[PDB]
């Protein structure tokens, strides 16, 4: 259950 | 044994992020305890004091292609808002769903969502949607309806 990589 | 993971909301952008560790706590006379959070895939300089009761919750769940039936209109979901200079997970509500037959690639369903924070609306695939853990209940119901 891996999330997408958030980009700030 | 069931693992319980958490996500926390940042005061910087109002987005939710996976929590790697809770580093320390601090209590106030006026209430609302706070916890120091190290974010997953982020260094120490991004550590943040987070309101425990209102900005820390059980981790949202990236959906299996099968689990699209657990995403319903009216639901709160954690949705990946992807932009030109920014791409973050934000709370959103499902307004509608166009459910189509799956293929080799998995789920082909589209979801019309409305982000709680900016009231903006967007059509997204399942790969951008994270379920609230309680929706597992629904799935469990669905699993009970199967044949033995
Ligand atoms: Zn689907």
């Amino acid at each position: 259950r891996t999330k997408q990589t958030a980009r700030k | 044994s069931v693992s319980v993971e958490f996500e926390a909301k940042s005061a910087r952008d109002g987005a939710w992020y996976d929590v790697a560790a809770f580093l320390s706590h601090r209590l106030f006379e006026s209430g609302d305890p706070e916890v120091r959070v190290r974010f997953s895939g982020f260094g120490a300089e991004e550590d943040e004091w987070i309101n425990v009761r209102k900005c820390v919750r059980q981790r949202s769940l990236p959906c299996e292609a099968t689990e699209c039936v657990a995403v319903l209109p009216g639901d709160l979901i954690l949705c990946f808002q992807e932009g030109k200079d920014q791409a973050l997970y934000y709370d959103a509500h499902v307004l509608d769903a166009q459910r189509r037959r799956h293929d080799v690639g998995g789920c082909r369903c589209r979801f019309l969502v409305r982000y709680d924070h900016d009231s903006s609306e967007e059509i997204v695939p399942l790969r951008k949607v994270c379920r609230r853990p309680e929706t597992d209940y629904r799935l469990q119901i669905l699993h009970a309806a199967r044949a033995a």
